[PDB]
RNA sequence: AGGGCUACACACGUGCUACAAUGGCGCAUACAAAGAGAAGCGACCUCGCGAGAGCAAGCGGACCUCAUAAAGUGCGUCGUAGUCCGGAUUGGAGUCUGCAACUCGACUCCAUGAAGUCGGAAUCGCUAGUAAUCGUGGAUCAGAAUGCCACGGUGAAUACGU
């Protein structure tokens, strides 16, 4: 491809909350710590068969009285 | 006060008194940490809801005993400002004089 | 004087200088300087490289300028895209927490239009 | 806000309606008046119609509306401008 | 490269079985992914075009081409040849890399994501989406972005028909609401 | 039952807070009056940075509690800058009252740190324990005051004259 006009397209590691770690050539500048990926998304594997680590638990499940 | 505010407050008093000591123990159950909070406190909350709203003493407006006026009430005389002044200047309120210091 | 990616001032005491971090006021600044062990009345100019480095580490343990911007802006966007009452107020640029808007909403509405 | 020791709040009729809907209901929006009831993760995927004074605005529950009561998503004062 | 190899073995064989072909090259290959942003407010904010071009460079590691107005349109107040948009075409290893990045990272981040529109073929097996928020893409910083502008994407495919394109994408594990 | 009286392109009145160094902040140390309390004031002790939480006596009150007065004095710092002035808006996290605090409560922690650099035409109060400022109490009141009504701390300048 052309030189010295494209951005830096180095390799990065993208790790998400479920423990899925994937290596990708991207342009961010550092490693990625995301939350939702292919395997740990409801629609991908089971719309009503997923568990989360965010609003449905963090703000609530540490405070709820049931 | 239309007679209807008066009747409403009368029934609020009656209902709050007839459910009194149930709302108090429910409040105690919700407040006390030592009591189980998983299900006992939850059921206490639900029962406290299912109790009629008018049984809450918070819904007392303290109307004037004579004219049912909601504003200007005084607990000592149990009367509105203006009826207090009228009865005072007439002399029906003991020990009350126009103060000046 | 390069803590958290800004240029925290010289000639100011440690508390006053670290107040300039977007996300560290008086209380968090004094907490950071206490954890770092330095007296509170000393200027940033006379802090050595290791002392500045532990200050950087503690600030990183806390939230930093650009990060804090990111979460506060996502929380605002969260309100808006929920479209709750607070989302509507943020979108409209009117007070959110229930102030009177018949008058006294200038800091949220800008100066008077006409 | 509501204290932690008392837990969140939810109307009991709303609890029964939501439980019945999730266990044996996919029929109709749940017509509710409780603007004061906090949203739980049980009502996810529901399309409940909440009263705002004269009509019931539909609100569809989403994964993030957690610590919000039903009135947060129902306007009460229509205002276009001047 | 990873999903390219997954294609070349698993998708090739399963599509071969599904379609009952006579030759291997008859299976739908993919030419390219074209990412467009039809900015359309450069007239007001000329710098918005530069912001969009940098943004596209961030999503895909390629300097975008400035797409200019094909002809003067009085309805939109555009002249002939005025730079009203940006594009990047990805084909090959960079195509595949952006493809894994999109499908495995950016798609689930869509706000209130209920799958993708399962009918977006032109009519011969080339697919396209329009994403409302650029922020779904991990390459975004979210701090050096002036506007939350969207984009659209077109996976151009060698598929003979809409069904072939859909089968290829499903083998690539697309949502398809 | 819910909503509204809390809506907001705007104008006005009455106030609170500031624009600073006669001051902001931290530490130590002083000096009041007057009131209110029983489905109430609620010591002490323990816990939480804090709002406050548990246990919990005394009190129908010159006895107990509310209840650590504040301005002030001394110690240091800040150094004339939109700042260590300002605390308006805003996000997160909470405490308490109440069936319930989203529309629509008050406070607490963190962070965010707006205009405002002493204010035009005009215009208001006050002749002395008054003005100015400092704080405290009360009724209303489940909760909800910068308002209202009381109480004390410092404490002026000027009044030639119509
Ligand atoms: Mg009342
Ligand atoms: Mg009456
Ligand atoms: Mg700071
Ligand atoms: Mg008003
Ligand atoms: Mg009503
Ligand atoms: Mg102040
Ligand atoms: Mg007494
Ligand atoms: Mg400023
Ligand atoms: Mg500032
Ligand atoms: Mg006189
Ligand atoms: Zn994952």
């Amino acid at each position: 491809m052309k030189k010295d006009i494209h951005p830096k397209y180095e390799e990065i590691t993208a790790s998400c909350s479920c423990g899925n770690v994937m290596k990708i050539r991207s342009t961010v500048g550092h490693d990625l710590n995301l939350d939702v990926c292919s395997k740990c998304h409801p629609f991908f594997t089971g719309k009503q068969r997923d568990v989360a680590t965010g609003g449905r638990v963090d703000r609530f499940n540490k405070r709820f009285n049931i | 006060a239309k007679q209807s505010m008066k009747a409403r407050e009368v029934k609020r008093v009656a209902l709050a008194d007839k459910y009194f000591a149930k709302r108090a123990e429910l409040k105690a159950i919700i407040s006390d940490v030592n009591a189980a909070s998983d299900e006992d406190r939850w059921n206490a909350v639900l029962k406290l809801q299912t109790l009629p709203r008018d049984s809450s003493p918070s819904r007392q407006r303290n109307r004037c005993r004579q004219t049912g006026r909601p504003h200007g009430f005084l607990r000592k005389f149990g009367l509105s400002r203006i009826k207090v002044r009228e009865a005072a200047m007439r002399g029906e309120i003991p020990g009350l004089k126009k103060a000046s210091w | 004087a390069r803590i958290a990616g800004i240029n925290i001032p010289d000639h100011k005491h440690a508390v006053i200088a670290l107040t300039s971090i977007y996300g560290v006021g008086k209380t968090r600044s004094k907490a950071i300087l206490a954890a770092a062990g330095i007296a509170e009345d000393v200027k940033i100019s006379e802090l050595s490289e290791g002392q500045i480095d532990t200050l950087r580490d503690e600030v990183a343990k806390f939230v930093v300028e650009g990060d804090l911007r990111r979460e506060i802006s996502m929380s605002i966007k969260r309100l808006m895209d929920l479209g709750c009452y607070r989302g509507l107020r943020h979108r409209r640029g009117l007070p959110v927490r229930g102030q009177r808007t018949k008058t006294n909403a200038r800091t949220r509405k800008g100066p008077r239009k006409p | 806000p509501r204290s932690l020791k008392k837990g969140p709040f939810i109307d009991l009729h709303l609890l029964k309606k939501v439980e019945k809907a999730v266990e044996s209901g996919d029929k109709k929006p749940l017509r509710t008046w409780s603007r004061r009831s906090t949203i739980f993760p049980n009502m996810i995927g529901l399309t409940i119609a909440v009263h705002n004074g004269r009509q019931h605005v539909p609100v569809f529950v989403t994964d993030e509306m957690v610590g919000h009561k039903l009135g947060e998503f129902a306007p009460t004062r229509t205002y276009r401008g001047h | 490269a990873k999903l390219h190899d997954y294609y070349k073995d698993e998708v090739v064989k399963k599509l071969m079985t599904e379609f009952n072909y006579n030759s291997v090259m008859q299976v739908p290959r993919v030419e390219k992914i074209t990412l467009n942003m039809g900015v359309g407010e450069a007239i007001a904010d000329k710098k918005l075009l530069d912001n969009a071009a940098a943004d596209l460079a961030a999503i895909s590691g390629q300097k975008p081409l400035i797409t200019k107005a094909r002809k003067s349109v009085a309805g939109f107040k555009i002249r002939q040849g005025y730079p009203i948009g940006c594009k990047v075409t990805l084909r090959g290893e960079r195509m595949w890399e952006f493809f894994e990045r999109l499908i495995t990272i950016a798609v689930p981040r869509i706000r209130d994501f209920r799958g993708l529109s399962a009918k977006s073929f032109d009519g011969r097996g080339n697919y396209s989406m329009g994403v409302r928020e650029q922020i779904i893409f991990p390459e975004i910083d979210y701090d050096k972005v002036d506007r939350v502008r969207g984009l659209d994407i077109t996976i151009t495919t060698t598929a003979k028909s809409d069904e072939e394109g859909r089968a290829l994408l499903a083998a690539f594990d697309f949502p398809f609401r």
